[PDB]
């Protein structure tokens, strides 16, 4: 049962420009990536091809600061494929990934990961969807992070 | 000096015999305690003196043994008078005394049963980590890469505080696998698997989280990492110094 | 009227002095913790007493700097 992934990324403010900017190492990567204009749920789809998705995480933050959250989807099976929906809400985020986002300039970036420990080498996917530029300027000034 | 607990039923005192005999090689006065087969119970201090100036827990599976030689409150009071701690704890062999005294430290380390698993290993028998993970050059700073073996392992979840000293990392797709359905105890780079503590009155602990990471069979492999971080955690390394303000 | 349960206890500072017939009380700020945790933590745990820990239960603590 093939996966059809679709990330909604649920928002607050001006959310940004996702994007995959650039070649990034493509192991099974997605077959395409999309954009909805819906305001409540800017959904973003791309039917990308894992080989066994026992593991399935799709992580939004900045891979450099090691600053990173978990979020696990939402699988619906129909019997022929299945359907994967990953819901980030910007508001409900981490203080620290949101400051240090907005106090130096880089685009936050979403990383999935579908893997097994069945499947074979170089068969699992490890790769960015996309790159969200931040553009609300609302952010604490004193905080403990 | 130092002082070794060991239990005789987990893993076997040898196996941890090369780093012990560096020990020794620079005057180090190793005391031998086995909790197995011992009723006698070590007395830390007599008459408000600790009689050590370190200790090594080596793995020990949970027992009533342990809480009888080191309770937690006995632990804080060595850690307050600047006494040096080592911990270890593997999945399968996490005491609940090192548990609770670290979760007072503010680690929280994941508990039996909860190991981590990597899929993009470089070797599938066993978690080797590379040295890209390092997040500190003054406990240790890799000149060439280095990749270290830490067989079956455990990670920890840090609070934000000004004491906890990170030294190494999970690998970033890494993730803890329990038996049951419980979520997963930490996802991804959060799981730390080296920690340090300082006190506030400089007072060093340092867990590591996998109990072959020290044994003899991975000596080439970490016997580097091994000795530098050994040195940081008796203050042997790193420790300052400010001279006439 | 005053009850031995209407005064709780104090878990940032100490009693040094309290006068002869109960009129100037001194007390005195106590050091904050080595191990960096709030007072009251220290507190309850020099309070409660000894019983099994309700069970192993993963922390919500946040993101680690
Ligand atoms: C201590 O020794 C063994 C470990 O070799 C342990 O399994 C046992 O419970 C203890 N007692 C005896 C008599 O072996």
């Amino acid at each position: 049962h093939v996966s059809f992934p679709s990330t909604a990324g649920k928002s607050r403010v001006m959310i940004g420009k996702v994007e995959p900017r650039i070649g990034i190492d493509e192991t099974v990567p997605t077959t395409i990536t999309v954009e909805d204009p819906n305001e409540v749920i800017q959904v973003n789809f791309a039917i990308e091809s894992t080989n066994k998705p026992f593991q399935n995480t799709l992580l939004i933050g900045l891979p450099n600061k090691n600053l990173e959250m978990a979020f696990e989807p939402e699988i619906k099976d129909n019997g022929k494929l299945s359907m994967y929906k990953y819901r980030i809400d910007l508001a409900k985020l981490d203080a620290a990934l949101l400051q240090e986002a907005s106090r130096s300039p880089e685009p936050i970036k979403a990383t999935l990961i579908l893997a097994s420990s069945t499947a074979k080498p170089k068969e699992n996917l490890f790769r960015e969807i996309l790159q969200l530029n931040l553009n609300f300027d609302v952010d604490h000034s004193d905080s403990s992070l | 000096r130092t002082l070794v607990l060991y239990d005789q039923s987990t893993e076997p005192l040898e196996e941890y015999s090369v780093y012990l005999k560096d020990l020794e090689q620079r005057n180090y006065k190793l005391e031998y305690l086995d909790i197995n087969s011992t009723s006698t119970t070590v007395d830390l201090y007599d008459k408000e003196q600790r009689l050590f100036d370190n200790i090594i827990v080596f793995p020990t599976k949970g027992g009533k043994n342990l809480a009888r030689q080191i309770p937690v409150k006995q632990l804080i009071k060595f850690f307050e008078n600047e006494g040096n701690i080592l911990c270890m704890s593997s999945p399968g062999a996490v005491p609940n005394t090192i548990r609770l005294f670290l979760n007072e430290l503010g680690i929280y380390p994941s508990p039996k049963g909860h190991v981590i698993r990597d899929y993009f290993s470089p070797s599938s028998e066993e978690l080797v980590v590379s040295s890209n993970h390092l997040l500190n050059k003054y406990v240790y700073n890799a000149r060439k890469s280095e990749d270290f073996v830490f067989g079956e392992s455990s990670a920890a979840l840090l609070e934000n505080r000004e004491q906890i000293v990170p030294i190494l990392n999970a690998p970033r797709t890494s993730f803890t696998e329990s038996k049951g359905k419980c979520n997963s105890w930490t996802s991804g780079s959060q799981g730390f698997l080296v920690v340090g503590f300082q006190n506030l009155n400089n007072a060093r602990l340092v867990w590591i989280g996998s109990s072959d990471f020290l044994k003899n069979k991975n000596q080439d492999s970490n016997q580097e990492f091994a000795k530098e971080l050994l040195k940081w955690t008796f203050n042997e390394k790193s420790v300052i110094k400010s001279v006439h303000a | 009227m005053i009850t031995p349960l209407d005064v709780p206890p104090l878990d940032y500072f100490d009693e040094v002095f309290t006068s002869e017939n109960w009129m100037v009380r001194i007390y005195q700020l106590k050091k904050d913790d080595a191990q960096g945790r709030t007072l009251r933590d220290v507190g309850e745990l020099t309070r409660s007493s000894t019983k099994t820990r309700r069970s192993i239960k993963r922390p919500e603590l946040g993101l680690r700097v």
